[PDB]
Parts: structure tokens; sequence; C-alpha cells
RNA sequence: AGUAAGGUCAGCUAAAUAAGCUAUCGGGCCCAUACCCCGAAAAUGUUGGUUAUACCCUUCCCGUACUACCA
RNA sequence: AAUUUAUUAAUGCAAACAGUACCUAACAAACCCACAGGUCCUAAACUACCAAACCUGCAUUAAAAAUUUCGGUUGGGGCGACCUCGGAGCAGAACCCAACCUCCGAGCAGUACAUGCUAAGACUUCACCAGUCAAAGCGAACUACUAUACUCAAUUGAUCCAAU
RNA sequence: CCUGUUUACCAAAAACAUCACCUCUAGCAUCACCAGUAUUAGAGGCACCGCCUGCCCAGUGACACAUGUUUAACGGCCGCGG
RNA sequence: GCUACCUAAGAACAGCUAAAAGAGCACACCCGUCUAUGUAGCAAAAUAGUGGGAAGAUUUAUAGGUAGAGGCGACAAACCUACCGAGCCUGGUGAUAGCUGGUUGUCCAAGAUAGAAUCUUAGUUCAACUUUAAAUUUGCCCACAGAACCCUCUAAAUCCCCUU
């Protein structure tokens, strides 16, 4: 277990996060941790940002997954590419891996105009697809999820219920 | 504090008798030096408004170095004694009953200080016709300034904006402090494009 | 002032060892005396004052055998005189 | 002292009684499986080598 | 007088499939010699014992080495 | 030489103490837009550096020291050799018996896996410690196996303590 | 080398010191060095002068760090056969 | 208050040569080369003669400084109050000594002893021997019979052993 790799995985787990909006109506993002968790609200918010930041209705939602693709044993696992077609493919897709191996993957999920239920179903298939490399229960495989559109910032999805 | 114990057992002395100490009882082994223990925070009640600690009447756990050197000597905070705790608890109860707080929570004061000295770049794209509404304006606070602003708290100048220029935005925090921030409507640029053009070159 | 065994082994030499507290210079304000004193204290003294919620409480509450300082007892007499009078 | 040909090993009963005995075997041969009398069960049972004790 | 240690191609060293180098022999090169080139030959001090042998032990022999002190 | 760093110095960490920095690499293939630039094919997430010495604690490397010892046999001591165990001669026939006396060896190996348990009576290296032989009995083996305390001469090390 | 010094009470010397030569360390102030400042100060070797002081950094120590450096530091400065 | 070195402030050094002198000859003065005497001496280091130095790194009076895990030293392991491989006094201290010496009235009796271990062979502990008391029963001396082959001395003898 390399010190640099293990510390980064320890640090990302230690990033604070909170549920719901704070009491203050106007507050800085620095003063409070992340708040937005629900995937259904995330898809609606990504469409909302399309209206506010005037752009094309159809956007590629390149989900970024901070997957713990290591620390199964003292010997870390190696990157691969498991290709599984999504139930609602956008108009088999390879699961790319980071060049720097910083345990974050950039994979397109669905177009922005696609319904949230279809997008959520596509997300669930990816969760099982990425974990297929190391389906062992000895070590956690998913740490954080950031669903971002082409012209929007990611949101810390509550992927913990969707892990099994 | 250095804590040590004797290597050799001291024979019992009994009731009302001092123990008999041989020269071998001077042998000590180090148990623990308290200076190496993890540091604990100090519980204090603030009397004034601090930049980051908080505001008057708030139970704040701060580092012992900060409290003993800055807050206590300068009167910014007092000990969280039961007497002091009850006093401030009654103070806030009366303030709630009298509706005279106007002091903002710990986060709210920092937001106001940031909002006093800040400028928002509302990047609007030239191709698609755009109308500025408080929902759109609050979006740019989250992106550019990194501020989460409720849409209802924003008060636009009520004049529709379709051209690039300078305007003003009134931001209200907790319904108590109203901050008028400058507004700069500039043509939108992609952050990956904008950072390359300006930050990388200069 | 005590003795130690080298490498914490009773079969090794018995050496002389002296443990000294880490002394710090701090300034304390006394509400009763309305004066600030520059007193050499340790980290333990700061904790006792913090637990007593002030220097004035610490001086009055701490018994003579625990203060272990002639200056501390002199401070106690000054505070007690003002309260008495 | 430099010579080393046999080792001392512990044979543990396969009956689960915990009875053990030490025997000598060549270092270069495989682990021993011997039929030895076990007092707890009062009959001969298989014994399997588990750990080496020392070098003889 | 004691004790250590060494004994290997002609020579000198390395390894114990006992090899390399020089020397040695034969051929080539050159009017000739040498250098050079090709090829060949050439040894475990000795005694006995070490499964059996060799590097080991040991018998004997040559040479080598250190010590032989204090009153 | 063994033991030690108490002392001194250097270094490292902790303690104590100031705070200060603020993380950027597009590029339109198509389209839009008078520009400037946009849409589509990612615009995420997420920080960093230095607090001076002094003092104290814990380590490390040195310096300079401290404490203590320097075995025995021996045709005086030193040097050489020797120090434990077994066989043979001296010691011819019960036992025993020395020499820096004469000779040869040992610090294992091999085969079993009941070299399991238990118990009369004995031997004993001139003490002790230690060592040795054992009928019966229990349990096995066995009605082929000079089978029942392996072959073998020595083939080895007490207590404390440590490992489990 | 010289004058000198030493075991008062068995050794006065060839021993020690010494001018000279050389190596090492130090960029500096209010109690030594020094009320001084590298042509200085301290730690050492050797011993005026004259001719000279050769070879060696593998080991030891010191120094310096990327290899390394240093003997006027400790020390060393070969065989066999024809 | 001796001596080693140092500090403050003093003193002494005729005559001759050269006149420059850690220069020469040579008093005072300092030192102590050689010989004799002395050896409980005049003297716990001297006397007599002969010698080294004697304007210099000289000699010397006075007061002061450095103290024993030290001082000081032109290193002689010098010198630090006559005896310094590290002073002296007191205390711990009645240090310890397997080593040496000594160990006090009368009388009688028994009484000479294989070994083993040991940083042990200058000693101890256990055996053996010796002594005292006690218990109860054989002890000693010994008739046959009996106790090994291998091997050169076919030994003197021993062990066992009733009787007596
Ligand atoms: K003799
Ligand atoms: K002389
Ligand atoms: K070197
Ligand atoms: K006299
Ligand atoms: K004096
Ligand atoms: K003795
Ligand atoms: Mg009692
Ligand atoms: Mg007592
Ligand atoms: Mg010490
Ligand atoms: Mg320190
Ligand atoms: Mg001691
Ligand atoms: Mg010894
Ligand atoms: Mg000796
Ligand atoms: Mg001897
Ligand atoms: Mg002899
Ligand atoms: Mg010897
Ligand atoms: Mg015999
Ligand atoms: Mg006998
Ligand atoms: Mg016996
Ligand atoms: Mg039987
Ligand atoms: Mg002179
Ligand atoms: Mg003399
Ligand atoms: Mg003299
Ligand atoms: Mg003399
Ligand atoms: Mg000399
Ligand atoms: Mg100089
Ligand atoms: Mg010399
Ligand atoms: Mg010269
Ligand atoms: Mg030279
Ligand atoms: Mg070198
Ligand atoms: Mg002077
Ligand atoms: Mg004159
Ligand atoms: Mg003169
Ligand atoms: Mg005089
Ligand atoms: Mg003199
Ligand atoms: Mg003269
Ligand atoms: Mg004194
Ligand atoms: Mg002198
Ligand atoms: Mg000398
Ligand atoms: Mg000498
Ligand atoms: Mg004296
Ligand atoms: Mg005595
Ligand atoms: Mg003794
Ligand atoms: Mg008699
Ligand atoms: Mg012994
Ligand atoms: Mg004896
Ligand atoms: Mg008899
Ligand atoms: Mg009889």
């Amino acid at each position: 277990t390399p010190d640099e790799k293990k510390d980064e995985i320890e640090k990302i787990k230690a990033y604070p996060y909170m549920e719901g909006e704070p009491e203050d109506d106007v507050y800085l993002k620095r003063l409070y941790p992340r708040q937005i968790y629900e995937v259904e609200k995330a898809v609606h918010l990504l469409k909302k940002f399309q209206i506010l930041d005037f752009t094309s209705p159809k956007q590629s939602v390149y989900l970024d997954l901070t997957l713990d693709m290591a620390l199964g044993k003292k010997k870390n696992v190696e990157p691969f590419t498991s290709v599984l077609s999504l139930p609602y493919p956008f108009a088999g897709h390879e699961i790319k891996v980071d060049e720097e191996r910083e345990n974050f993957l950039q994979t397109k999920i669905a177009t922005l105009d696609m319904s949230s239920d279809q997008i959520a179903a596509n997300l669930q298939a990816v969760i099982n697809e990425v974990c297929r490399h190391r389906p062992l229960n000895l070590g956690p495989f998913v740490v954080r999820a950031f669903l971002r559109s082409s012209t929007s910032e990611g949101l810390l999805l509550k992927i913990d219920p969707l892990l099994p | 504090t250095v804590i040590v114990e004797r290597w050799w057992k001291v024979p019992l002395a009994g009731e009302g008798r001092k123990p008999r100490l041989h020269r071998r009882h001077r042998v000590y082994k180090l148990v623990e030096d308290t200076k190496h223990r993890p540091k604990e925070n100090l519980e204090l009640i603030l009397t004034q408004s601090v930049e980051n600690v908080g505001v008057r009447g708030d139970l704040v756990s701060v580092k012992k170095s900060l409290g003993r050197n800055r807050l206590l000597p300068q009167g910014l905070a007092v000990y969280a004694s039961p007497e002091n705790k009850k006093l401030f608890e009654e103070e806030k109860l009366l303030r709630q009953e009298g509706k005279l707080e106007k002091i903002q929570t710990k986060a709210g004061e920092a937001t106001v200080k940031f909002l006093k000295s800040c400028r928002l770049e509302v990047g609007m794209k030239n191709n698609v016709k755009w109308e500025l509404n408080p929902e759109i304006v609050a979006r740019h606070f989250f992106k550019n300034l990194g501020v989460v602003v409720a849409p209802h708290t924003l008060k636009l100048p009520e004049e529709p904006i379709t051209r690039w220029g300078e305007y003003w935005c009134e931001v209200t925090v907790n319904g108590l402090d109203t901050v008028r921030v400058p507004m700069s409507v500039v043509n939108f640029e992609k952050p990956k494009t904008k950072r390359y053009k300006y930050w990388l070159a200069q | 002032l005590g003795q130690i065994y080298a490498n914490n082994d009773k079969l090794s030499k018995r050496l002389k060892k002296v443990w000294k507290p880490q002394l710090f210079e701090r300034e304390f304000y006394s509400e009763i005396l309305d004066k600030k004193f520059t007193v050499t204290v340790t980290m333990r003294t700061l904790d006792l004052i913090d637990e007593a919620y002030g220097l004035d409480f610490y001086i009055l509450k701490t018994p003579k055998e625990d203060l272990c300082s002639k200056f501390g007892m002199d401070l106690k007499r000054g505070m007690l005189l003002r309260l008495a009078r | 002292k430099s010579k080393s040909k046999n080792i001392l090993v512990r044979m543990v009963s396969e009956a689960g009684t915990g009875f053990c005995f030490n025997t000598k075997r060549n270092r270069l041969r495989e682990k021993l499986t011997l039929l030895h009398y076990d007092p707890v069960v009062k009959q001969r049972v298989l014994f399997v080598e588990k750990k080496k004790i020392r070098s003889l």
C-alpha cells in the first residue's frame, strides 16, 4: 500500500458533507460542505442549469466516479475496461480509466434531455458495471460520485444506497 | 507534566504511618509525558463578533493557543462557566422574545463580509437571447463567486437586461443584512477557454 | 530528582535522571487586584486556570499545598484582603 | 555445527484431541503422516506434521 | 628448542572439468633471425587413509615462518 | 575488554510560538453570432507554504568520560599444550586406583512411530546432582518375524530465564 | 644547533624547550583569548641556518558530499626462476 | 607561608674585554658537575674542594590567584607543607583480608582419615575418617563349592565364605 495512494483515499473519505440546505438563505460554499445528494434532484438541477445558463437542451452527462479501484489487499488491483451496454444507450460503451490512475473515471451516461428515470437506471447499470472488476466485499469500491453535465459542475450523489 | 512510577514496590505503611523509602525507590520509569498528548479544544462564550470564530452568545470550541492568547486577553470571549452559560442563555432568550438579534449566525457574518467586497461576472452567451431573472443570477453566484444564494433573496433592479453592461444586485442574508453587490454582465466564455486565454498567458 | 535504568532494563546501569517542567512566561490579569502580572507558568498552570474559569478563581480555590508558590499565596492574601474589606 | 541433516518436528493428532509428540525426520523429505497411539482416544490415529521444532 | 604454514605443466600462477601465460616442439611468415600466425605437447612434494576420490586428513622429506621470556 | 550516556555538543521529532499563501492549458468537425465569442463532444471534485531562536520532553550520532574485570592446570611463572565424554594398556585374577603417561575414538547416524502407560526389587563412575537395568500389571502386538525398555561405546549441558 | 629547562632527596643528559619551517581550526567584541581581528589568535608537529624532504589515499582517521580529498595525518614503501 | 606556574607593584647584578650582545673572563648572588668526608651525620640531603651561570628565558623580597574526579607542569609521570601513579585531616570504619601472627587454670580419655565438585587445588561443600549419646544384632578372622573368553608375562593375591 503506497503512502501517497492510501493517504489520498483516506483524505477523500474525510471530506465533510452535509444533508439539506443550511438555515441561512445566503451562504458561501466555502462555509458549508456539499448538500445536494439525490440523483433525481441532480438530473432536474442539471436541466435547470441548462435553462439558467442558456445552452443546448441535449448535453452529454460525463459522470465522474471516484471509485476505490485499489486497496483490496496490500497489492492493489490493476485497471481494466469492462464494456456493457446501458439499458438506455445514448444517441456497448467502454468504461475508460484514468491515465494518472487517480481512481476517477470519466464515463458518459446519457443525454441531458433524457428522462431522469432513464438516466437513473443508466446510472445503476454503471455502478454494477464498474464494480464488476473487483466485486469482492473485502474492500469498498466506491467513494464519491460527481454527476456533471457538459456545461455544469458535478454534484455529490448519494451513491451509498445504490451500491448493492 | 512528567508522570513516573517506581520500579520497586513500596511496602505498605498502614494507617497513619509514613512509608519507608529505601534508596532503590528513587528508581523511576517514565509512564507518560502529558505534553505529547493530543491537544483538546477550549470551550468559550464569545462577547464580540469575530471574523471566523463566530458572534456573541455562541458556544465555540477553539484551540487553547487561540483562546488563551487572543480571545481571553482581549475580551473577545469568556469562560463557558455554568454562571456565564446561564447568563448568555437568558440573554439570547430575551433577544428572541424581543426580536432584537440582527447579528447573523456564524456563517452569515462571513457571507456578508465576503459580499461587501466582491464582484460577480454574469457570463451571458451572445447567440441565444437571454433574460436575467433572480434564479439565473443566483446560478452565477454558485459558479463564479461560489455563493449559494436563495432565488427569493435576490432583488434585481427590475429592469430587463438583454445587453452586456454594468448593473447592481441586492443580496439579503437571513432577512437582516442587505448587501448591494456590483453586477458585471460580460459575454460568456467557457472556463477551460477563459483560463487558457488569461490565466495561462499571464 | 531520581534514578533510571538504562534501556528500562534492571540489569543495566542505574543512572541519575532529572525531569524539569517546561517553563513559559505568560501575562495574567486579576479582576480583584485590577492588575496584570508577568508570571512564569507551565502548561499545567494554564489548564488549572482554564478549569477554574479565571486566575482569580484559581488562586482562591487552590489550596496552599497545591499552589506550591509563595507568590501564589501572596496573591491569595491580596485578593482575600480586598474581599474582606 | 555447519552440518544439518535431520530436523525435529511436531506431530499433531488428527482426532482433534490436541495430543502431540515430537519425531525426527530427514530435512529433504516430505511431511510425515504417521499412525501413532493417542492416549485420549486410546487407539492409534493418524498424525500430521504441523511445525518444525528445531534442527538436529 | 618449540610452534605455524607451504609443497601443483620446464618456469610462474590459477583452478582441482588440473587452466592460462611464458618456456618447449612442429609448421607458416621473412633472403635470414626475432616479433607475429596456426597447431601440438607438457604437473598435483611424498606416505597411507579418506563410499571412491580431489582441494581433505595423515606418514615422510625439502624449504619457509614466528617464539625461545623474568630474576 | 565488558557495561553506560549520567555530562557536553550537534541533529530530528514533540512541545511552545507567527501566520501566510490561494492552481489555470480550451480552440467551433457542425452550427450560431455584426463583434467579442457562443452551442454541441465534460465548465468536476479538490488546497498550499513558512512561526525565529531560547526552554522542556523523547530519540539518534559523536565527543569526553565513568564503573569493573583481565580463568585454571603447570616438576617455579611465561610460552606451547591442555580443560567434557568413551574403549585399551599401566591396574595379569571382585571392585577401585594417578602422571603435561602410552594408544584409539565421540559432540552422530540409521530403523521404528505402543522408543505407550504403570509398577516389585536392584545397580550406580567412590559424595550430591545425574546416570543404568528391570519381573508383574494396563493397553497393544502376536499363533512366520533370536517379536515385549530399538541398533549403537561415547554420541553430551543443571537452575533461573525466554518462546508456546 | 646555540643561551636556557628537568627527576627538591641516587639520573643535568643525547631528554624537554628554543629561534626557523610546516600542518590544523576560527570572519569575531564588553570578565580568559582581547579592550585583540587572518601579516591575527588558538591547537600541534618538527627543530637555527645550508643542500634537501622522494613514492603511496587500498586500509585507519579527518574533511567533503555527485564522484571524492588529504600523508610536513596515523602508517606503508615486493617476490620467484633464468 | 614549601614547591609548580601566574598577577599587581618593588629590589639586586663590582671589575676587565668588547662596547653590538639570551657575548667572554670574573665577585656578590643563583645553581649543584665531579671527588672525598659524612650515613642515628652539623644536616630526615650537609661540609670541604672543584665546577655551571652570573644584563638575563636572570636572581630575589612582599601581597594575591589556580585545590585533589583537581591544580600546575620549557613531560621529569615533575610539583602541590620533609613520605604524591596522585595531597592531608575527619567520617563511613571495629572497611575487608581463603593471608600472617597471637589465642590465658588443673587432670584424664577417644583420636592420623579412599575420593568427588569447585575462576578450584594457600579455600570450601559433600563423602571418607574421627568424637559423643542412643537403639538392637551380628561384625571381624574365614571350609568346601563358586567368579571369561579374547590374550605374551600360564604372578603375588583378592572377592565370596559356614566352622572356629
Ligand atoms: K623444577
Ligand atoms: K648541565
Ligand atoms: K583514505
Ligand atoms: K646543618
Ligand atoms: K597565594
Ligand atoms: K585460597
Ligand atoms: Mg500494624
Ligand atoms: Mg523511613
Ligand atoms: Mg553514567
Ligand atoms: Mg532540545
Ligand atoms: Mg556500582
Ligand atoms: Mg572470566
Ligand atoms: Mg594468569
Ligand atoms: Mg596459574
Ligand atoms: Mg613449566
Ligand atoms: Mg597459551
Ligand atoms: Mg582388569
Ligand atoms: Mg579398594
Ligand atoms: Mg554411589
Ligand atoms: Mg512386561
Ligand atoms: Mg648564559
Ligand atoms: Mg636528583
Ligand atoms: Mg632544579
Ligand atoms: Mg645530580
Ligand atoms: Mg629535542
Ligand atoms: Mg600561526
Ligand atoms: Mg621528537
Ligand atoms: Mg632544518
Ligand atoms: Mg616524506
Ligand atoms: Mg579514498
Ligand atoms: Mg607582573
Ligand atoms: Mg658587571
Ligand atoms: Mg652572558
Ligand atoms: Mg635561595
Ligand atoms: Mg633554576
Ligand atoms: Mg660566563
Ligand atoms: Mg581554596
Ligand atoms: Mg619551570
Ligand atoms: Mg618522557
Ligand atoms: Mg616513565
Ligand atoms: Mg606531603
Ligand atoms: Mg579483620
Ligand atoms: Mg580473599
Ligand atoms: Mg590416648
Ligand atoms: Mg565456574
Ligand atoms: Mg584442597
Ligand atoms: Mg572383608
Ligand atoms: Mg561370616
